[PDB]
């Protein structure tokens, strides 16, 4: 009777999409394609409020109502891009252009030989500036309340110019200056001031905030074997799971875990097409 | 016949070793065949090339069961005679041998970029698959004495044989 | 219709992509490939019925099929090595220097020292001249400043006789194993001049090479089929024997990949026979010297050019133009082929040294060459 039944054996493949909600709002914004998802799993842990009869039998159950079934899941993304990172780091993508600045000036107090210094660390450029040019540096003793007065940095009282040779190396595109450990001039209880010209670098960031991210999750199947089924979770809370390994022999992967939630008392947690 | 057409084509191919064609020797009408013995009617007209077949009855590599299609390894005994230099008894034969090798190579000789140099000659027009020239032998006759210089050049012709149309 | 029993021959071409891109650069002919094999390694995912049978299979799908292959080349040239050593050809030229200075500390007798080993010339310089050398005690530190090494404090000139012999083209010093002056713990400062030379290298790197691989069929027996792999990764296979009695071969293995979701891994083109090109219009040219030596500034030598059509027949009346590398004068510079398809021209050269001659037809057919030495 069932000896010739054709089972639908499935090899899972498909694309996952996340529609990030606007803050404090269940209003959709657009189904963001995560990219390659090696893994997409749906988990459901449940507990039943069992009730046992006291009038007969030792522990004969008479009721088993379900308290909670927490539909949810987990998935990994191997396409490392700003939006997925902003999901993982509970943050947002910031697209900016760093203000072109000529004769920008900065001080470092104290400094250590053999250490790297990032130019332009500011609340506007919290990871420093990029695309620097026309860099020059001046030495000064570390006790004085040196400052970036107007006019060239060389104008400072008690200061002295520093030549790069054997004293520092500059990664202009990165805004990184390295104080050579053998530096004769930058030895001792010394501080420095610098003057540099900053290009109009178009510059993007991910700000790791702490806001929980609700959204609509969709999985659209492209199963090479078996029939296709498309999973839609009208509302989920995306959260990072596990470890994001930034360095290793294999590909980078971000792991997300999501909880399905009832968008409204009219909708359900999941719909399979 | 297939074998006979191939032989005639090699013959007419070598019968174009001529001074009008840019060779130092004139073989027109003098690439003989099927003669085991060349006398004064021939030796009085050197240089002469003769293409005989080897006396070995080999078995080919068959493409199928029913053993109907095969790759033959048909050996041809190209040899030639040219009047020597009594003080350099065998120098002339090296030159004729060179002309003959250079002519035969035209059939398989690809350019440096893998393309045939002489596409109409190439493989005699699909008649042959391969032409393996052996290391040639230039020697005086082992017993006997001659002012005629001998060169011996075996040529293995590879060819597809279907005995349904041999 | 007929059964296509085939004997394989053909030409292999590799269209190296630009790094990090699928942008083609051009089909490079490998040369002779004695061997070209395609191997497909497959793994199926099998499902077995757990409901009725013992281990009855009910579903089986191809999980992975690794189309690919391997091939050997017998032609050893810079490009194919750069492909084997996962690297790039570095056509560069070494700067002319005069009174270049270098110091070797320590030196051991019975050893070779290569001049000019540095990041600009990592295999050393070639074409050294005017070499002179001075020794100093190894205990002290000496510096090759401005001026001649002979002014170095505590350094003393080394006469080459019995102390060293110098390979000037290679730039290799041989410290003689029975040297008396260079015995003991010493160092040498050297001063040499460097000819300018165009200086080709192959730089071995660790970057995989992707490209489009094509095989054209020259099968002497059977129909021709042309295999095209729009994208493959070529890596070295096996061992490259630099020393032996057999011919050198580099074995490559290639793995076919999908250039894109639209294009497959391999396309086999069934080649129907085309109409042959008119052979009487084709041209072939060969040149050979009468002799490879002449006294410079003398009567020189003749080299003979033969022009032939696609039938091997000699071509009467083709225009030919000769030319040479340097200092050689060719008369006639341009010639018309005789009835025997031959032409001849005389080359002679004032300055001694080698030269080579080449002849070229209308339509630019060939740059065939022979070598000439004038002394």
């Amino acid at each position: 009777m069932n000896d010739n039944y054709q089972n639908n054996y499935v090899v899972g493949r498909g694309t996952v999409y996340f529609d990030r909600f606007q803050d404090g709002t269940n209003r959709k914004t657009g189904e963001m394609y995560f990219g390659n998802t090696p893994e997409f799993t749906i988990n459901t842990d449940s507990e039943t409020l069992d009730h046992y009869s006291s009038d007969h039998g030792m522990r004969v159950m008479d009721a088993s109502v379900l308290l909670e079934a927490s539909q949810g899941g987990t998935f990994t993304c191997d396409n490392i891009n700003a939006d997925n990172l902003a999901l993982w780091f509970l943050g947002e993508v910031s697209n900016t252009t760093q203000t072109q600045q000529t004769d920008a000036k900065e001080v470092f107090n104290p400094i250590m030989r053999g250490r790297y210094y990032q130019l332009g660390t500011t609340d506007d450029n919290p990871t420093g500036v990029r695309g620097v040019t026309n860099f020059q540096m001046v030495k000064a003793d570390a006790s004085i309340a040196i400052s970036v007065g107007s006019g060239d940095i060389t104008s400072i009282v008690g200061a002295t110019v520093v030549n790069p040779a054997g004293n520092y190396e500059i990664d202009l595109e990165a805004g990184r200056i390295y104080i050579e450990p053998d530096s004769t001039d930058l030895s001792g209880n010394v501080q420095i001031a610098v003057q540099y010209d900053v290009d109009a670098q178009k510059r993007t960031l991910v700000i790791g905030k702490s806001n929980m991210v609700y959204g609509a999750l969709r999985m659209i199947s492209d199963n090479p074997v078996g029939l296709n089924k498309n999973y839609y979770f009208p509302k989920v809370s995306i959260a990072p799971d596990g470890d994001y390994a930034l360095k290793g022999d294999d590909w980078q992967v971000m792991s997300f875990t999501f909880k399905a939630m009832q968008l409204n008392n009219i909708t359900q947690r999941v719909y399979i097409d | 016949s297939q074998r006979l057409d191939i032989l005639k084509a090699l013959t007419a191919h070598l019968e174009q070793i001529t001074i009008a064609n840019g060779y130092a020797y004139d073989l027109k009408g003098k690439v003989y065949r099927g003669r085991d013995r060349f006398g004064a009617d021939f030796t009085s007209r050197l240089p002469i090339v003769s293409i005989l077949e080897a006396k070995a009855t080999d078995y080919g590599s068959f493409a199928n069961e029913e053993q109907t299609v095969r790759m033959d390894d048909w050996v041809l005994l190209v040899q030639g005679w040219v009047k020597d230099d009594p003080r350099n008894p065998t120098d002339p034969a090296y030159e004729l041998l060179a002309e003959v090798e250079k002519r035969l190579a035209m059939l398989v000789a690809k350019d440096e970029q893998g393309q045939p140099m002489y596409p109409a000659l190439y493989r005699l027009g699909g008649k042959i698959a391969k032409l393996t020239l052996a290391q040639p032998v230039v020697r005086p006759p082992e017993d006997g004495l001659s002012d005629t210089a001998f060169f011996f050049l075996p040529v293995r012709v590879g060819l597809k044989v279907d005995i349904r149309n041999p | 219709y007929q059964n296509n029993y085939v004997v394989g021959r053909g030409t292999v071409y590799f269209d190296r992509f630009q790094d990090g891109t699928n942008r083609k650069t051009g089909e490079m002919y490998f040369g002779n490939t004695p061997e070209f094999t395609i191997n497909t390694d497959s793994e199926t995912l099998d499902h077995y019925s757990s409901d009725h049978g013992m281990r009855v299979m009910d579903a089986s799908v191809l999980l992975e099929a690794s189309q690919g292959g391997t091939f050997t080349c017998d032609n050893i040239n810079a490009d194919n090595l750069a492909l084997w050593f996962l690297g790039e050809v570095s056509n560069t030229t070494q700067t002319q220097q005069t009174d270049a200075k270098e110091v070797f500390n320590p030196i051991m007798r019975g050893r070779y020292y290569q001049l000019g080993t540095t990041d600009d010339n990592p295999t050393g310089v070639r074409g050294v001249t005017n070499f002179q050398m001075v020794k100093a005690d190894a205990s002290i530190a000496i510096s090759v400043g401005s001026g001649d090494i002979t002014s170095i404090v505590g350094a003393t000139v080394v006469n080459p006789a019995g102390n060293y012999e110098i390979d000037l083209e290679a730039g290799r010093i041989y410290i003689e194993p029975d040297s008396t002056d260079l015995s003991g713990n010493v160092q040498i400062a050297v001063q040499y001049d460097v000819d300018a030379q165009k200086r080709t290298l192959v730089i071995g790197k660790s970057n995989m090479v992707y490209g489009a691989l094509r095989m054209i069929s020259d099968n002497p027996v059977g129909l021709n089929k042309n295999y095209y792999f729009p994208k493959v990764s070529i890596a070295p296979d096996g061992d490259y024997a630099l020393k032996g009695d057999d011919w050198q071969v580099m074995s490559f293995t290639f793995k076919a990949m999908q250039l894109n979701n639209i294009t497959q891994r391999v396309y086999i083109d069934i080649v129907e026979a085309a109409a042959a090109v008119d052979p009487t219009a084709q041209r072939t040219i060969e040149i050979t010297p009468a002799s490879t030596t002449a006294t410079t500034g003398g009567a020189g030598v003749v080299c003979t050019v033969t022009v032939r059509d696609g039938t091997g027949t000699a071509v009467q009346g083709d225009a030919v133009t000769f030319t040479t590398v340097a200092g050689a004068t060719v008369t006639p510079n341009s010639a018309t082929t005789g009835a025997t398809g031959t032409a001849t021209t005389t080359v002679n050269r004032a300055a001694a040294g080698t030269a080579t001659v080449t002849a070229t037809l209308a339509n630019g057919k060939a740059a065939t060459t022979g070598t000439i030495t004038f002394s």
